[PDB]
């Protein structure tokens, strides 16, 4: 039950992985509303680089589309699509 | 087709999912998610009747996101549709903008004021203003902040200030005068 | 391409989710030596509650073991076993 | 079975995988990950040669993670074993503590010195005292601190206060005098 040293490498370096994001992260004006669910899974440019002179950002982003309930307090409610900013390409680069 | 569900922030009230069956006698549950957990009367706080639905008190399940019953009946097992759980709140403790006190500026001087409304959780804000701005959320207790700004103050902006925060069913004010002088000399 | 409601509950609710984290995050003074790789894949409590009052916690915790190369700059390197946190069961309290 | 290979912080340097082989003239590649890259000679900075391995220049590799060298001959393609890239550095720009002035103290009062180390990238850094404790890491440049603490402060620990730091190769340090005075009156 102990990891191999080049499996934690490409386990961990620089690319896509699943992020659950709080929707107000993303939406923060909307304090009027309230949402469920309260946050969604993205890709986001995870992992490390190789240098401390570099950082894992996005090269490719693209929304994507998921329903959520909007909910205005003691005046209703409704599930509707919402678009959520999604990394597709990450890269190693300068700071 | 699912339904829905609304709970108070004071908890410890009752609440009835219209599990509603003929049999006067079943073995209904009410099964929750989430997390999965899967509820059983007991006569005393907890139980199901057959026309009137299944009971529990709030505080029991404010915690889950859906609930629904389902009865156990020999071959398969049957279940009513997704109740989405919502816990909401609206007690606003207060509103107050910085400054409190009165505001003496100078024409052109940049202007920001501070909205500042103190909630309970699961509350919901909207701001307002009165007037001759930009706002985000932020212990038991929310806070949300409305930020007003006007650069450019001419002499006419003189006027009183007024923020108001409304919860839904309940709403709060606070105020400041403030005054646009003349460049002196 | 648009999520269903129940699917992004469920993607979404507070539970162990794989997650990159620094070394240096736990193992803060090692600032002798640094790591390759720098960062590992860890389970930790992830996704949200269903109430304000609630915090995504875990109620079972495990070290794990992978292999990571020491280096002291200018003095040599090597690799070894290093344990590190995990979470296995994740739970929404009170905050 | 895996190789090493350093580079320092001043790149633009040239490197050699011992990527050693027979055939004068080989259609031999370095690939490489991450990100999962593949080089090829040019004559004018890129190169391998028969006896001397492959060549490259540091910078164009130093976000790698690991390289090695692999031929393409016919039925299957050969590789070398897998070397690993290691950037380190070695500048320490300065070392100073606060407060640079001198410290006049009374004795039971707590104190607390932070001695704060700038590098470039790539540091390890190790700390060390001279006198009569934790340190933490935090543009280009890099910066540790180490933090010296004691309470109860006799009259004794009024000496010289010194912190050095080493890099590996280099080394600096700051100082700073602190008189402990017995409870004034």
């Amino acid at each position: 039950e102990v990891v191999k040293f080049m499996d934690v490498y490409q386990r961990s370096y620089c690319h896509p992985i699943e992020t659950l994001v709080d929707i107000f992260q993303e939406y923060p004006d909307e304090i009027e509303y309230i949402f469920k669910p309260s946050c969604v899974p993205l890709m986001r440019c995870g992992g490390c680089c190789n240098d401390e002179g570099l950082e894992c950002v996005p090269t490719e982003e693209s929304n994507i589309t998921m329903q959520i309930m909007r909910i205005k307090p003691h005046q209703g409610q409704h599930i509707g699509e919402m678009s959520f900013l999604q990394h597709n390409k990450c890269e190693c680069r300068p700071k | 087709q699912h339904g829905v569900v609304y709970i108070t922030e004071n908890k410890n009230k009752t609440v009835v999912i219209p599990c509603l069956g003929s049999i006067s006698n079943l073995n209904v549950s009410l099964c929750a998610r989430y997390p999965e957990k899967r509820f059983v009367p007991d006569g005393n706080r907890i139980s199901w009747d057959s026309k009137k639905g299944f009971t529990i008190p709030s505080y029991m399940i404010s915690y889950a996101g859906m609930v629904f019953c389902e009865a156990k009946i020999n071959d398969e097992s049957y279940q009513s549709i997704m109740y989405i759980v919502v816990v909401v709140g609206y007690r606003i403790y207060d509103v107050v903008l910085s400054p409190s006190h009165g505001i003496e500026l100078s024409v052109g001087e940049k202007l920001v004021l501070n909205c500042t409304a103190r909630t309970e959780l699961n509350v919901g804000i909207d701001f307002n203003w009165e007037y001759p701005l930009v706002n985000r959320d932020l212990s038991e207790m929310k806070k949300f902040l409305s930020t007003l700004t006007i650069d450019g103050v001419t002499r006419s902006d003189q006027g009183l200030y007024t923020c108001a925060a409304s919860s839904g069913l309940m709403t709060k004010k606070n105020s400041t005068f403030v005054r646009v002088h003349e460049k002196p000399f």
